[PDB]
DNA sequence: TTAGAGAATTGGAGAGTGTGTTTTTTTTTTTTTTT
DNA sequence: ACACACTCTCCAATTCTCTAA
């Protein structure tokens, strides 16, 4: 009823809009987008907040005013959906190319109906028909920097935000599947022939009945509407939900979460166990009919997605653009890259240069092999590291978990062995049976790291076999009954039998693990604490230095950055070198006199097993990962033997 | 009608006569004004019922009986105040139309109106009280609407309207449909303008009165209370607190027809006005109590004046006392640019006969650390002591619950194996992780855990080992900073002067007491306490190359001199050595370790070590 | 309904009643009560309705002449021997096991130091005929608690968890709060209770850190136990019960009981622990600390020539304390502490 | 034989009224404390 | 307040009948 004065007239800023769309240049940037519209190239567009800003700037420094159009659809991001659609129909160009225009049922439909008006004379319909594109906006840059550009953990998100357009940092955790939801909807009038629309907002709607049309009323013809799909217009949807960090939790709370809504292109990008930074719109949800009449003025909320950032590049995500060319290069350039990434593994640490070696080529892995008849052979590489207390496992285990772009953490006496692989669970009210997978699933096509490997309990650790070498996993309980795909890498650490190390005993009765278990490490390393006055002095000296001042002391070694080496390894992760017969020779010969040397001494207190056809394609394994790292086509002998070199450092612990 | 003015006018004159409320309302304007243009403070003033008492008997009383006719004119006048003093020029559209006036919270001498949930009765209805209980139960935080924003297409008018709900208002008016309109009265479309509207958030919580006064084995009573705007999430259950509101009924209370015959009541409420804590840890310090502390921080041995204040009930055991006052001030927790974690906080273990003060001592840390939780070694398990599943929810256990403060273990000994392994995670990387079915997370707990336990055979045999006195794996003893080992050895002079010493402290008589009545220099508790407190939040010691040419030359030294050492010597001793000397340099107030506390450090760890100084 | 009215063999019937202003929280459960009031019905088959009850009616620290006799009594120069003689008079013999009970009923002092320490006013006894006094022990204490090793449920005498999701639930230890417990066979005590006990009789606390719970509940109480290691060193005495065969005991005893079937009173006493413990906490004087200490290094010496230890000594002034409190005397003087030695004789 | 003026019978347009709606197992997988 | 089921009422469309050219 009543009305008020506000400092902002739309008039001004839809003329500030169309100017923008046809002058801005990084000829104009968004007509080309536009062209490629118009010829069905291009389903979206995305537009940048950056610009705009620019925009302001430029027209300021010229000694002109202008509206900051910026802040004005930050506040009342809404609105500004519609005012930009209908700049963009209003300015859009002709197309460049033929269409072959016959494929559009809606073209034949109007352009009939028209034709009709046509005849019938010897708005018409609604716009949002044929809006053949979507719509998002792209936050400021904070570099530039606004709130849009600030991260708000789920709490901060208070009921003075609905509206506007914000950012969001958390962990999903559930996503539905795609369905069709109505936009505009179709109809026919069996008696004179004639079609009607209706346009769907709100959650629920009643359809049309009778057939209202001023002509078909004047001929008192009181026709039947039916629907029709083959002319109605849908939209993709999607409703995911996000979940704050735990480790942002204050204490005895209980975590919050938000209901995200997707539309139009963006359908299926986020997925669950993701870390990410969501913007949009948050709103509210009003009830409809009889129940909004007793709901009360509590209103339910959610987002409306309009763009997502990924913390880490997924390594199936990389393509050779020339900037990352360029960054490559430097490292190609300078040379030696495998010591130098080594190195660069943990760099507070002292020593360990053969640990870290080993877990760089953990992080890069052999070949997937595929045969003729359908068998597969394993591609990913398992280490285990074994030693004494305070020797830095946990740290260093603990430091390769940040590099990988998909990885968990978990330790031997926190865990199930469902929980670590995969649970039947009788989650809904409904007595329904669900399957949910677990860390080892979690960990698809990536590292997965388990600490106090030596706690866990026999009988859980049995559930890892099956994963370790065939990469699947396997149920058949209560309605349940399929196999989950689980091609992950496992890094492990224990402490021998007693806690530290026994030399009265084999190294056998130490390790005290099974044979099957003990042959699926491709590496198991034994790290032993003795004493040194020389050693120590300068361990010592390291240490106190970077607690001194949080760097590791340095006078000629730079470490690459995390962000260059997750470049070059997920470069070097797409070469696929292939063996040659004079490397072939080499490495079955090994073989040999390695099963001959195991036979010898299964007696003597230098035993650790017998040497299986596992030990064969683990030297395979490692020598195609050293060949991988300097960006071959080819395996080289020169790899072999580093291969088998790493292999035999393993056990000099043993010699003091 | 005309009286709601003549209140707005006496509310005014209170208002021009009291001026530390001027003061109040122009400091919150200009600290907001001033961020702004770079937190911001709610628009909440706090007045003392004493004063508007003095003031006028007539006014005061009327708050205090009739709230809804009087509080609504007194905090209109105060939002009428703070709209005449100066604000920032060009407010933005939201700003334009916020519908958000100031609001009012009281302080001292209800009188008869100070309650209990067991005691709130029919009688005090639409009175204003003050309750006292527990917090039991909390809900969801809720958006709720009261103001919408329209914007005509063809005119061009912004149009708007309000809405209202029972518990939004002292007074009573029409409910509002919770409809948004669609079209004009001229018959223009319109559209609802998000941003500009007007929305506030909205708590329920339960008080329930304390278990203390509980009658008789008998049920326990409780009261809901609701709370918005500033006031939501300042609680969380198992809370101690005081409320203050008004209590008011609502509904048709079955006389809108039903089945009843009308016996079940009507339903009621307090609406939350204000809310304060109750003590049962945390203290402010005065401008006095900064320049003592800065004062004694000068004198030669403050160590020993200090670590002397501690348990002064208890003689002997100068150095476990020492390592006591180091634990709780505590190292320099560490984080580096690659993400890259170093350890801070300090981890004791005590091993010894019966009946030597271990439990006694123990127990001194309980009632002198700011946030303590204690155990018994064999009343918890693995999952209890750190995390459990329910429903899937994750539930916290006791070294989770004290994450920035000390856990105290006793009878250690009696914990089994498979407990104690859930323990070597928290003690080093001071998280816990779950990996169950349907759950995978990570938690914090970054506590000091300090402990006592009795050795294998019943009493400690030095003819015999210290690994086969101590039944504990090395991964695990090597996890304590210090372990000491303490005996009951008998001879003349040291019982009679232990005896000599409980005696005199059994004749103790508190001060109001007639004799027979049922109930050097040492700082007292309540301010080592502060002393503590200022140490740890406001000085952060650096290192310095000649405390680091001590701690390399005794680490070496000690880690390959053969010895008979009762513990393992390993890459952790060394971080021992630098955690002891940061702490004792934050004793001294230093702003860097130099090489007194790293020597101080090195005796310390040699005598608990080696056994002998 | 009345129980004493109830048809064989069938479960009471009940009502349900309405009150209002003054009538209101008039009367607690378990209350035998008469009852005036419309008798009607109301709504909640076919033409029919509940009924129910509109009520219009229901029917269901010392003086100064007490305390004088109270008074009487402790000024009596063999008041000691009068109460030990009032304690289970038939049980023949067995003197200082009344002595002690007597220490025990009546405690020591509780005390609180500038630095927060707390010091214990609770009495431990141990007995190894023996049936009869602990049933005493329960009718002459102002409150009291019986039971027998394996406890009322699962939480035995301590506490224990339960489940579903996990509660906890108290034995009779934490119900004992504040007064008295005796225990009927010691050794029958189940395996949690038996590490339990200790931090229930040296803190007077029981702690719980399991299945998410995580609490801490009080056992401020005094024990009195019998039985038939090193279990005995929680206990502040011990003593070993005796027998005697006189057949005109027993004769004595089978005449009372056709009877049935064809000095001070215990309410007396009763009232009178409760105002000693009420009214006076007696301190020590200086003499008895040199008498004790020096009589402390006596033994340990002897000892070592030839154990002792500090929590004994502390118990031995709980009972020094416990002597002088009969006499309401404001200091205990050298005659408690040396009958106090003397009864320290457990052996 | 057409047609036009007057009377009677029927249909359904459309206006009105009242109404209803929100909201002890038994079998099977998994974690936890208890003997 | 929002779709439905059911009731009531008035008005004009229709066919039937009588009269005269
Ligand atoms: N070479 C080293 N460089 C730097 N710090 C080291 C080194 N070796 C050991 N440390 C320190 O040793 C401490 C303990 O490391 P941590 O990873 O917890 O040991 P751990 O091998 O897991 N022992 P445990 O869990 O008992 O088997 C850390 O603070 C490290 O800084
Ligand atoms: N200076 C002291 N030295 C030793 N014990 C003392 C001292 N002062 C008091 N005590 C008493 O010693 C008794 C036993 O102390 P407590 O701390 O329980 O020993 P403990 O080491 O825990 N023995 P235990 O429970 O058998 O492991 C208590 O009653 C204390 O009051
Ligand atoms: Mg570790
Ligand atoms: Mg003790
Ligand atoms: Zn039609």
């Amino acid at each position: 009823l009543p009305s008020i004065q506000l400092p902002v007239d739309y008039n001004n800023l839809f003329n500030e809009i169309t100017d923008f769309l046809v002058t801005f240049k990084q000829g104009p940037k968004y007509m080309a987008m536009l062209q490629k519209v118009a010829n069905r190239e291009l389903n979206s567009v995305i537009i940048d907040l950056d610009d705009i800003l620019q925009y302001q700037n430029e027209k300021f420094l010229q000694g002109t005013q202008a509206d900051d159009l910026v802040s004005a659809i930050q506040q009342n991001a809404n609105h500004f959906t519609e005012l930009f659609c209908r700049a963009i129909d209003n300015n859009m160009p002709l197309p460049t190319k033929e269409i072959d225009y016959k494929d559009d049922v809606l073209d034949v439909i109007l352009n009939q109906r028209r034709l009709r008006n046509e005849r019938m004379l010897s708005e018409l319909f609604p716009p949002n028909l044929t809006r053949r594109y979507f719509l998002y906006f792209k936050p400021l840059s904070q570099n530039c920097a606004a709130i849009s550009s600030k991260p708000l953990s789920v709490r901060q998100i208070k009921g003075d935000f609905l509206g506007q357009l914000i950012t969001v940092r958390g962990i999903i955790t559930r996503v539905s599947d795609v369905k069709p939801a109505v936009e505009v909807i179709a109809y026919t009038c069996d008696q004179c022939g004639y079609e009607v629309f209706q346009e769907v907002n709100s959650r629920t709607f009643t359809p049309l009945s009778e057939c209202t049309s001023e002509e078909c009323s004047q001929n008192q013809t009181k026709g039947q509407l039916f629907m029709s799909t083959r002319a109605s217009k849908f939209s993709a949807f999607q409703e995911c939900k996000i979940q704050e960090l735990s480790q942002q939790v204050p204490v005895g709370h209980i975590p919050r979460s938000l209901n995200i809504h997707v539309n139009g292109t963006l359908v299926r990008s986020l997925s669950p166990g993701d870390i990410v930074d969501v913007t949009g719109i948050f709103l509210p949800a009003p009830y409809t009919g009889f129940k909004a009449l007793k709901a009360g003025l509590l209103t339910e909320t959610y987002l409306e997605a309009q763009f997502v950032r990924q913390h880490k590049k997924k390594f199936a995500s990389f393509s050779l653009t020339s900037d990352v060319e360029e960054r490559v290069m430097e490292l190609i350039t300078s040379g030696d890259v495998y010591n130098r990434l080594a190195k660069s593994i943990a760099p507070e640490i002292y020593g360990n240069l053969d640990v870290k070696k080993a877990l760089l080529l953990l992080l890069v892995g052999g070949v997937d092999k595929r045969v003729g008849d359908g068998m597969k052979i394993r591609g990913d590489i398992n280490v285990c590291l074994m030693g004494d207390p305070g020797v830095a496992k946990s740290q260093l285990l603990k430091a390769i978990c940040k590099i990988s772009p998909r990885g968990v953490y978990t330790t031997g006496k926190g865990s199930s062995g469902v929980g670590l692989t995969a649970a039947v669970m009788k989650d809904p009210v409904t007595d329904e049976m669900i399957l949910e997978g677990g860390a080892l699933v979690l960990a698809d096509n990536g590292i997965c790291c388990i600490d106090e490997f030596d706690k866990m309990d026999e009988s859980d650790r049995t559930a890892i076999h099956e994963v370790m070498e065939q990469q699947t996993i396997s149920i058949s309980k209560a309605g349940i009954n399929t196999t989950l795909n689980a091609r992950t890498s496992i890094l492990a650490a224990a402490n021998p039998l007693y806690g530290r190390y026994n030399p009265r005993l084999s190294p056998l009765d130490n390790i005290n693990l099974p044979a099957a278990l003990l042959s699926r490490f491709d590496i198991l390393f034994l790290m032993l604490d003795i004493p040194s006055r020389d050693d120590d002095e300068k361990l010592a000296e390291h240490v106190t230095y970077v607690h001194m001042h949080n760097k590791q002391p340095d006078l000629d070694f730079t470490p690459v950055e995390p962000s260059k080496m997750r470049e070059y390894i997920a470069y070097a992760k797409t070469k696929r070198p292939v063996m040659s017969e004079a490397v072939n020779d080499y490495v079955v010969q090994a073989y040999i006199r390695l099963r001959q040397d195991s036979k010898r001494e299964m007696d003597s207190k230098f035993s650790f097993g017998q040497a299986t056809p596992r030990t064969l394609l683990g030297i395979i394994r490692l020598s195609q990962a050293l060949a991988k790292l300097r960006l071959a086509d080819m395996v080289d002998i020169d790899d072999v033997e580093e291969a088998l070199r790493l292999v035999r450092v393993s056990k000099e612990s043993l010699y003091q | 009608d005309a009286v709601f003015g003549d209140r707005v006018r006496r509310f005014q004159e209170f208002l021009d006569t009291f001026t530390s409320y001027r003061d109040s309302v122009r400091s919150i304007q200009v600290y907001n004004s001033n961020n702004a243009a770079n937190n911001i403070l709610p628009h909440r003033i706090i007045i003392s019922l004493d004063d508007l008492r003095e003031f006028d008997r007539s006014f005061w009383s009327g708050i205090l009986v009739e709230p809804a006719y009087f509080i609504p004119p007194a905090e209109k006048a105060l939002t009428d105040l703070a709209d005449s003093m100066d604000d920032v020029p060009h407010p933005n559209a939201s700003a334009v139309s916020s519908r958000h006036p100031w609001k009012l919270s009281f302080k001292g001498s209800f009188g008869a109106h100070a309650l209990s949930p067991r005691t709130l009765t029919a009688q005090h209805l639409n009175k204003l009280v003050s309750v006292e209980g527990i917090v039991t139960k909390t809900s969801l935080v809720r958006p709720k609407l009261i103001r919408s924003v329209h914007y005509a297409a063809k005119t061009g008018r912004f149009h708007y309207r309000d809405y209202t709900d029972a518990t939004t208002t002292l007074t009573t008016r029409i409910p509002t449909p919770a409809i948004y309109p669609t079209e004009d009265t001229e018959g223009n479309k319109l559209t609802t303008e998000y941003g500009y509207s007007t929305f506030i958030d909205h708590q329920r919580i339960t008080v329930q009165e304390m278990p203390e006064m509980a009658p008789a084995g008998q049920l326990p009573r409780s009261i809901d209370v609701i709370l918005d705007d500033d006031l939501v999430d300042k609680t969380k259950p198992g809370d101690r607190v005081n409320v203050v509101g008004v209590f008011k009924s609502l509904g048709a209370g079955g006389m809108n027809q039903s089945n009843s015959n009308t016996l079940i009541g009507f339903k009621t409420l307090i609406l939350g006005n204000t809310v304060y804590p109750l003590h049962a840890a945390r203290q402010m310090l005065t401008d006095f109590d900064i320049r003592n502390i800065n004062k004694l921080s000068k004198k030669k041995d403050i160590f020993d004046i200090l670590s002397q204040s501690l348990a002064p009930s208890i003689y002997g055991h100068d150095h476990i006392k020492k390592a006591i006052l180091l634990m709780l001030m505590g190292g320099v927790e560490k984080n580096l640019e690659n993400g890259s974690h170093l350890r801070g906080d300090i981890n004791i273990l005590m091993v010894g006969d019966p009946s030597t003060a271990k439990s006694q001592l123990l127990r001194f840390v309980l009632n002198t650390a700011s946030l303590a939780i204690a155990t018994t070694g064999r009343g918890s398990s693995g999952v209890g002591l750190t995390a459990a599943v329910t429903t899937r929810r994750l539930e916290a256990g006791a070294m989770v619950l004290a994450d920035r403060g000390v856990v105290c273990i006793d009878e250690f000994d009696k914990m089994t194996d498979v407990d104690r392994v859930a323990i070597h995670e928290v003690m080093e990387q001071q998280t816990v992780t779950i990996a169950k079915a349907g759950i995978h997370t990570t938690l914090n707990a970054r506590c000091s855990v300090i402990a006592a336990a009795n050795p294998v055979f019943g009493q400690y045999d030095v003819n015999r080992d210290p690994h086969q006195n101590i039944a504990l794996p090395d991964s695990l003893l090597s996890r304590f900073d210090l372990l000491f080992v303490v005996t009951d050895d008998i001879n003349e002079i040291r019982d009679r002067s232990i005896s000599e010493h409980v005696l005199r402290t059994h004749r103790y008589l508190p001060p109001g007491y007639l004799e027979g009545e049922p109930v050097p220099k040492l700082v007292t508790i309540p301010f080592l306490r502060k002393y503590v407190q200022y140490a740890k939040e406001r000085v952060i010691p650096q290192l310095t190359q000649e405390a680091i040419n001590v701690i390399v030359k005794n680490y070496t030294d000690l880690r390959n001199d053969d010895n008979t050492k009762k513990s393992p010597i390993t890459a952790r001793t060394l971080e021992t050595l630098i955690r002891l000397a940061t702490a004792h340099a934050k004793v001294r107030l230093s702003k860097t370790v130099n090489k007194v506390d790293a020597k101080v450090a090195a005796n310390l760890l040699r005598f608990a070590l080696l056994g002998e100084d | 309904e009345i129980p004493e009215l109830v048809p064989v063999g069938e479960m009471p019937r009940n009502l349900t009643m309405t009150c209002d202003r003054y009538l209101t929280n008039k009367v607690i459960p378990g209350t035998r009560v008469t009852i005036v009031g419309i008798y009607s019905i109301y709504n909640s088959g076919v033409a029919i309705r509940t009924p129910y009850i509109k009520i219009l009616g229901i029917q269901s620290m010392f003086t100064e002449e007490e305390e004088e006799e109270f008074l009487q009594l402790s000024r009596n120069p063999k008041l000691y021997e009068i109460l030990t003689n009032s304690i289970a008079p038939s049980i023949f013999g067995n003197e200082d096991i009344k002595k002690a009970i007597v220490c025990l009923l009546m405690g020591g002092s509780k005390k609180i130091l500038p630095d927060g320490m707390r010091l214990r006013g609770d009495i431990n006894v141990l007995l190894l005929a023996k049936s009869q006094l602990l049933k005493f022990v329960e009718k002459v204490s102002p409150i009291a608690v019986y039971t027998s090793g394996k406890g009322s449920s699962a939480a035995g005498l301590t506490a224990s968890v339960q489940r579903r999701e996990f509660y906890l639930e108290g034995g009779a230890m934490v119900l004992a709060d504040g007064g008295v417990v005796c225990i009927d066979e010691f050794d029958k005590m189940r395996d949690e209770d038996r590490v339990a006990i200790h931090e229930a009789m040296e803190q007077q606390t029981i702690s719980i850190a399991k299945a998410g719970i995580t609490t801490v509940l009080n056992s401020r109480t005094s024990v009195l136990a019998a039985a038939n290691t090193t279990i005995l060193s929680r206990f502040d005495m011990i003593f070993i019960v005796k027998d005697d065969h006189n057949e005109e005991r027993d004769i004595s005893i089978a005449n009372h009981v056709i009877n049935i079937h064809t000095e001070i009173s215990i309410e007396k006493m009763k009232r009178y622990i409760t105002y000693c413990r009420l009214k006076c906490a007696p301190r020590l004087s200086p003499q008895a600390a040199e008498k004790l200490s020096s009589n402390f290094v006596t033994i340990r010496k002897q000892l070592l020539i030839n154990p002792i230890t500090i929590r004994q000594l502390e118990a031995i002034i709980r009972i020094t304390e416990s002597l002088a409190k009969l006499e309401l005397s404001p200091i205990a003087q050298e005659r408690h502490v040396d009958e106090a030695i003397r009864l320290f004789q457990a052996s």
